[PDB]
Parts: C-alpha cells; structure tokens; sequence
C-alpha cells in the first residue's frame, strides 16, 4: 500500500492500516500520518501541525513542523520540527534534528529520544522505568522527574533545573543558574556548576557533581555555592 | 505567647562595639574598592599564570598567619607538585594570612597570590608539576 | 603561668585509641605520622556522598581524638571500589572527603590546613573485592604528623 | 496533639514567626539557626524546625507559595543579593525536595530590600536577617 | 547526631562582626585583584628550562656575589662554554642563590632572574654554551 | 538619676497584646514593625465615617498601647469593601483614618508623625467579599516601627 | 561543524552537544574548528566558549 | 602460646612495631637497638626479637619480601645511602640464611628520603633510625 510522490495532497488525517509503506514527498499541508507500519518515508515537507502517530518500522527524514509526536513500537526518525511538541512514546527510537519547543514530555517505555535542539521555555520530562532520553541545546526551567530506573542524559544548559530522581535512575543535568537536586538511591550528576546549587540525597543516593576535573578555567565553588 | 524569630545567645557589650566599628570599616572598605576597581579596570586576572591541573583539582581549607614559603611548599607538597623559589626572600617577611575553607589547591594559590600583591607571585607550570613562588625585585 | 597540659593527656590520647580500635577504626601510630583508617561502611551510605546520621559520632571521637595533637596538616583523602568509572569514582570520592573534612573543620581541628582529595580505587589495600562500600578497600583515611 | 494549634505551638517553642493574616500566610524562619553560616548550607541539626515547617504546610495543598531571603546591611549589594537569593533558593528547593510541587513555588532574594528592622542596632539586624514564607 | 561548630557564631553580635569579616577579606581581595598586576607567561621575560641532559645534572650551590663567576663556573660544571656579552659595571651585579640540592638548569633560571635587567642570561644547547649579556 | 522604665513595663505590654488578641485586634509584631489591625464592625458604624461610643474604649487600649513605645511615625490607613464606587469609597476611608488619627492625637501617642491614608478596597487581605463592614477585609490598620 | 544563531552572537555546535556564544564583532566566520564538549569551539581565528 | 597473638605481643615488648594493613604488612624495626653502632653488624646480644621477627615470618611463605633502611639528617648523602643500603641489606642476608628464597627479597636503602618523623628533634630522629619490612 505504498504512496510515493511529490506533489499537493495538502489535506489529510491519514490513519493508514498495516503495510502502508508510503514514502511520499509530496506538500502535505494539513497532515497528519498515522501509519500502522512499514514507513519509509524521506520528504522534504512543510506541515505546521502535524500531530504524527508512528507505528512499527518507521524511518523518516522529514523537513517538517510538527506539533504532537506519538510511538507505537520502534522507528528511527530524523524531523526538523519548530514550533511546539507534545510527545510520547513506547518502546521505540527516535531522533529529531532543528529548533524545537517541547514543552512535556512523558516517557513510560524504553525509548531512545534523541533532539539536537531544543530551546524551550518549561521542559517537564516525567520519565519512567526504562527510557533514555537525550535532548540538549538550551532550556530555561527544566523538571526532570525520573520515577524510573532508566537514564536522563543531557548536556542541555538549563538556566533553572529541578532533577528528581526515585528509585536507581541515572540523571546527568547542566544547570545555568539555578541548580535544584533530589536524589533517592539513584543518581544525578553535574556537568555544570550552577550559579546556586543546591542538592538533597536521600538513603543510598548520589547527586555527585561529576564535572571533568582539569578543564581549560573550572570555575570553583564560591560562597554561594559551595554545598556540601 | 509572643516571640520574635531569633533568639540567639548572649552577646556582650565588646563583641557589640566590636560588630559596629566592623561594619563600618567593612564599609569603608568596600567603598575603597569600589573606587580603585573602577578608575583602573583591572585588566586581567591570574588565572592565566596559576592554571588549574588534574592533581591540582584537590581541595583545602586553611587558616594560616606565616610567611608564604611554608604554606606554599606544603601546598605544592599536597599537590605532589615540586616546588621552588626564584629570587632570594626579603628581610622583612612576606606574609599572608589566608583564612579560607574548601577551596581548590589552584585557587588557593591564586588568593596566596594576590594576598602578596607586589612582593611575590605564584607562578605554575602545568605540563611539568612545578610550583614555583618568585619575589620581588626590590 | 605557662601551661603544662595543652588541653589533652596522653590516657586520653590512648583510651580513644583503643577505643578506635575496639570500633574498628584502626589507628596507625608510625614515627609522628598518624593514620586514622575508616571504612566507608562504617560513615556512609553505599556509593553516595552522604553522611548517615548515626555516624558522627563516630566523626566525634575522631574529632575529639584531633584535639589532642599539636598539627599543621592534616590530609583526609578517600577511595572507595570501582561502581560505574572512574571519573565517576572519583568525583564521589572528591566529594566523600570534602564533606568529611567539612565536618572536621566545623568540628575542632586545631590544623592549620586539611587537604582534602578522593582517588579512583588508584591504592587499594586488599586485592579482595568484594563489593560496594562493604570493601575493606573502600575507606577513608586522615592521616598527619604530630608537630613537636 | 497532630493539629495547627500544637504545631504553632511548638514553631513558637523552636522560635519560627508564624502569621495568620486574611488569607497571606507567612512563616518568618531566622537564617541565623537555620542557617550555617554565610552559607546556603542548612542548618542540620536544626531540623525539628524544618519537618515542622514542611509539616505544616502539607496543610494547604493548593496555595501557590512565594519565598524570599533577607540580608542585612555587612557586604556589597551583589553579596546581599547573592546569599539571600542563594538562601532562599536552596529553601525552596528544601520544599520541593520535601515534596511541594515545583510550580507552586518562587524562590526569590532581596538584599535587605524590605527591611523589618534597622540594621542600625544588633538585635535588630539580628531580626532582618530572615527568610519569609507567604502563601495564600 | 551531630553539634554545631564550635567556634561557630552563634550570637547575634558575633555574626555582625564575621559577617563584616568575610566582607573585609573578600574586599581585601579584589582590592588585591585590582593593584595586582601580572605577567602573561607568554611575554614573562625569564629564562626557560633549557632541557639539555648536561643541564639536567643535580648540583649544590652556597653563595652570594658577583654574577659572571657563577654562570662561568656553571658553564664548566655543566661542561658548556662561557661567553660574556656586554661591559660589567664598576657596581657589579649581585646575586645570591643558597640551595643545598637542586638542578642547575634552575640555577640558570635564578641566576637569570636575580640578574633581572641589569643583565641577562641565554644559553643554546645546541652548541653548548651559556652567554652572559649586560645592557 | 536617669530613668529605667520610660512610663512603660513590657509586662504591659504583652499583657495589652494579648487582651487585644482576644478581643479580635489583632497584633502582628515583625521585627519592629507592629500591626494593629481593627475591624471596621469593632469600631464604627457601617459604610460611614462616624465612630460608635463604645469603640472609644476600644481605642483607650489601643492608644495606651501606643504609650509603651518610642515611635517616629505611626501610619494609620482604612479601606473598606465596595459600597457605591471607588471614588465614594476612597473618601470614606480617608475621611474613616483621619477621625481615627484625630482621636489618636487627641489621646496620647508619642508619635511625631501621624501619616494617615484610605485606599480603596485596592489591598484586600481575602478573597471572600461577604458584605459591608463585616467584612474582614473592611479594616483600618495601624502600622508603626518602634524606634531603639 | 557549527550553527551559527542570527542574533547577538550565540551559536549551537554539534560535535556532540553545545550551545555557546561567539563575540560577533572580530568576525571569526571561519566555520572550521575542533568543537569539544569542554566548552571550547577553537576555530582558526581564536577560541569561543559558552559565555557568562 | 606458639601463635600469633602470642609473638606480636612479645614483639611489642621486645619494642618492635608491627602493623596490619589490608595485605601490607610491616615490621618497623629500630637499627639503634637492634644494630651494634653505625655498622651493618647486628646486635647480636638482641637475637630474640631476631627469631621472633623470622618465627613471625614463617607465616607468610608465598610473599614477596621488601626490606627497606633508614638513618636520618647526619653525615653525608652518600653515607646515608650506603649505611642504610648495608643495614637493610645485612637485613635481607639475614632472613635469608635464616631461610627465605632469595627471590621473594628486595633489600634497598633510603637516606631517610621517606622519613616517618621529623630529624629536627632527638627521640623524632630515633624514631627515623629504622628497618621496614613490608610484605603482601
């Protein structure tokens, strides 16, 4: 069920079934492709509201503004969103490329979020049990809650951070100017001295500010940030 | 009941004129400064001369009244940095009084450095693991 | 009057450092270099920078052992087993013996500096490797020579 | 003996401000106990006072809640601006950790800027020196 | 459980006055950042170590007088040849380097150092000689 | 010989704070800043500028608490809840502070200020807008800083 | 291997990860350097890092 | 009384220090009573603590052996080295004719270059005249 061409669909809510391996091009203004599987698609498109759902085997590479980003099962996806996103997944894989604003994120599977930029406002990534999400370019209040034993990976310059983590998760922050740290059991380590810091560790945790010793000028901790 | 919030220990008179002649000569003295950072910008720091290294990257907290070889070879001792002097010592003791706790070996050296202001400096040499202390020339 | 004691005796100093040993912190008396060795069972939690609360008492008959001496440097290093890496390992340790020399320095020390650094299991004790923080290999060690 | 009046009660006891005001209410927290000093590190052996803060305001669940830190008059204006935000930082943070939800809160530091007392008199400055709590 | 500090300020005139403390030091110090002015090691003018493995020797000096016999003598302890440029003053210049150990590229380093302007030393391995110049 | 007591016991003091607290003024006391905060149904009748002949006794402790301190300015400021408009209601309170201030000064303050000022509703201290002056935000309240 | 931002001077790179700023007045348009994730993109010109 | 215990504690009354450390294990042995005067000649009327010291080492027989001499601040550099270098090497002679294979020792002498007391003070300085036996 293959539809492979660029030219001026424009306007479809497109719930494809299972082997729709459509790999069109075409300027699919008022699109939403909700494909079940078999996607294979590398368009050079322009969207603006897109609300893309993507089922199993699912590579894209798409020049597109999205604003709602679902998985089903597993994908690769290269985007280049710009506007908003409001995305989920399960279980899958997925890479995303220009400026975006993800506002929320909620990560109940294992999934392999990847974003080369984001430049956001209000980050709330709420993570749990398997994931690994690495998105970093600029932030500017950053709530990471990871009730999860899964991993946070991030060289995002946060202007403020608010990292939580419950029970054996791995967070790496980078805190701008305000550093804010809950740990219980788990990890969370500091890849940037923050402008204030501060972190609490409960039973058995480690916020350990693990910056690379021997750096060009490491700023040390002054009076107020020096935090035990 | 009422309470005010802070209800500290007893103090006495002399820590009492003592607190008020301090911060009164605190703000003198950051009135001081004020003025001499302003009408010279200081034009650079000593970050370039003290660079940090990986087993400088140790911390220490010192209060220390001495001469400034001492506490400098024991810092550069703890920094498993050799260290030597240029320039022979002056009659009158440099002397440096740093009372600090938990900073980095680097920027110790750095306030060392800057507490001897035109007497000595520290200089370190991060490729080797020297620390050296040169005086002045006069 | 000149003073005979400085504010400590010599029963003193050697109840508290059969009492060390007795709790198991062991005490090394070589020369004037002394060693006081911790284990980090015995101060924290496991492959965290946090005190338990229970154990500064154990940092109280340390600190209240430092009065004792006449000291110019103390040094407090520490190193524990390997967990993840080393960059890891030693940014815990790092921050393990900058919070212990923390408390000492709110408590009385009459040291002039504590040096104060972590190490990547880089000078480990046993070649038995047990484990976490239950290693004999994971500890803390203050060590410093007695000045006259 | 688990309600408001004994929890009053005991802030009073461990010398915490509280005040009832229409709808503002604001806990007045010395830095000077609470503190350990100059620092943005708390007091830890202080914390009876700091479970019974926390204790009390899991008693309003839905008031957003504005911290502020206070200095007094020692230092320059960035250090007055500097340790009361860091202050009041790391107590807001002490009440996310403790389990307030994030945006419910605003850590914000003033360097003696209000100003409940003159920093003219010890005991004075000795009150400036504050962290206030105010919710509705 | 733990205790407070014990030299802690724990009273409200004794926090007035470290509060005063540490804002006296820390404007101590950028007083001392403002008046403290530096080389950059890129245009220090000293001598550098001339890592030539007869300069690389361990050597032991007690002394304290004019500049040329030392450098000459260290120059035919290093077995390195001696060349003096420049015309030494009536007032010669004087150094003093008393160090029972240390290396005797470090010498050179003093030496040129102690000398300051009034003279200056070179060296080039190479061909294995030390230059003494004046001004 | 210089006085101890300046016509004042702090005794009176509190024992005056407490007898307000219960009879519903209520005293904040922040620093040396003092609140006295007077519901308006505590003192005159509703929506006008003209006290009621019991309230002045209300005042007797209120001006000799006023008494007991050394003082510089004491600002007196009322607002009501909304009657007709803004404009009626601003004059209301200004007339409402400076009958109050003009007794206060005919009783005994220390003061050398009295600053006194109505404000329209425009600092409501809750939400819940029930009435006229039985209102807990129809209030005038008395602020002042103890001087030394 | 950077992307440079049309305002005042701020510029992403993606070696691995960064978001530094430039000066944008010397004008080191070089767009070659060896970007690091210690905070220093050195280009031919002279070396940025993200500023403070 | 054949054991462990047992020849530690005599050791300790025949002053010589011995101390547990995880696998190192050390014999600090004092070369002023336990060497006739600055010689390598051992102080032969002092051959208890000689069998003890090898009746203590019997113990380990798999570790490799590192002998080590001290002296302090007097005499030359070089004299030092050579009569620390003699003492810890008639040392290591010594424990191997009383019968430990040549090969688990190292003998080596220091000119008090690792120092475990200052030699500015007479009982510190006799403190630094020593033999340390390290093994694992």
């Amino acid at each position: 069920a293959a539809a492979a061409a660029a030219a001026a669909a424009a306007a479809a809510a497109a719930a494809a079934a299972a082997a729709a391996a459509a790999a069109a091009a075409a300027a699919a203004a008022a699109a939403a492709a909700a494909a079940a599987a078999a996607a294979a698609a590398a368009a050079a498109a322009a969207a603006a509201a897109a609300a893309a759902a993507a089922a199993a085997a699912a590579a894209a590479a798409a020049a597109a503004a999205a604003a709602a980003a679902a998985a089903a099962a597993a994908a690769a996806a290269a985007a280049a969103a710009a506007a908003a996103a409001a995305a989920a997944a399960a279980a899958a894989a997925a890479a995303a490329a220009a400026a975006a604003a993800a506002a929320a994120a909620a990560a109940a599977a294992a999934a392999a979020a990847a974003a080369a930029a984001a430049a956001a406002a209000a980050a709330a990534a709420a993570a749990a049990a398997a994931a690994a999400a690495a998105a970093a370019a600029a932030a500017a209040a950053a709530a990471a809650a990871a009730a999860a034993a899964a991993a946070a990976a991030a060289a995002a310059a946060a202007a403020a951070a608010a990292a939580a983590a419950a029970a054996a998760a791995a967070a790496a922050a980078a805190a701008a100017a305000a550093a804010a740290a809950a740990a219980a059991a788990a990890a969370a380590a500091a890849a940037a001295a923050a402008a204030a810091a501060a972190a609490a560790a409960a039973a058995a945790a480690a916020a350990a500010a693990a910056a690379a010793a021997a750096a060009a000028a490491a700023a040390a901790a002054a009076a107020a940030a020096a935090a035990a | 009941k009422f309470k005010k919030p802070p209800i500290n220990n007893p103090s006495d008179d002399a820590t009492i004129k003592l607190a008020e002649a301090a911060v009164s000569v605190s703000d003198s003295m950051l009135e001081m400064a004020k003025v001499e950072k302003v009408i010279t910008p200081p034009s650079k720091d000593n970050t370039l001369t003290i660079p940090n290294a990986y087993n400088l990257q140790a911390r220490a907290s010192v209060d220390w009244s001495g001469p400034i070889e001492e506490l400098t070879a024991r810092i550069a001792k703890a920094a498993h940095f050799r260290f030597r002097v240029l320039g022979k010592s002056p009659s009158v003791p440099v002397l440096i009084s740093i009372s600090t706790k938990d900073e980095s070996l680097a920027e110790i050296l750095r306030d060392i450095d800057y507490q001897a202001g035109k007497k000595a400096s520290i200089h370190v040499y991060p490729n080797s693991q020297v620390v050296e202390l040169r005086y002045a020339k006069i | 009057l000149p003073c005979r004691v400085d504010g400590a005796c010599d029963a003193t100093i050697i109840k508290m450092m059969t009492d060390l040993n007795k709790k198991g912190i062991k005490v090394a008396s070589v020369g004037q270099n002394y060693l006081i060795s911790i284990p980090a069972s015995a101060l924290f939690a496991d492959q965290s920078p946090r005190l338990n609360w229970a154990s500064y008492s154990l940092l109280n008959e340390i600190a209240a052992f430092l009065k004792q001496f006449r000291k110019i440097a103390i040094t407090v290093t520490s190193y524990s087993s390997k967990y993840v890496s080393v960059k890891r390992e030693r940014a815990l340790t790092l921050a393990r013996s900058r919070v212990v020399s923390e408390y000492l320095w709110s408590q009385g020390v009459d040291s002039r500096i504590i040096f104060t650094q972590g190490l990547g299991s880089d000078k480990p004790i046993t070649s038995y490797t047990l484990g976490g923080d239950r290693s004999p290999n994971a500890r803390v060690e203050i060590t410093f020579r007695r000045a006259v | 003996r688990d309600s408001k009046r004994k929890i009053i009660r005991d802030l009073q006891k461990q010398d915490i401000q509280y005040v009832e005001y229409g709808d503002t209410r604001t806990l007045i927290i010395p830095t000077d106990k609470y503190f350990m000093f100059s620092s943005p590190r708390l007091n830890e052996i202080c914390y009876p006072g700091l479970n019974n803060v926390i204790r009390l305001l899991n008693f309003y669940p839905q008031s957003t809640i504005y911290v502020a830190g206070f200095t007094d008059n020692v230092g320059s204006r960035s250090h007055k601006r500097k340790l009361s935000q860091a202050q009041a930082e790391t107590m807001m943070t002490f009440l996310w950790a403790n389990g307030i939800a994030a945006k419910r809160l605003k850590a914000e530091g003033y360097g003696d800027k209000n100003a409940i007392s003159d920093n003219a008199i010890i005991h004075g400055s000795a009150q400036n020196r504050r962290i206030e709590i105010q919710w509705f």
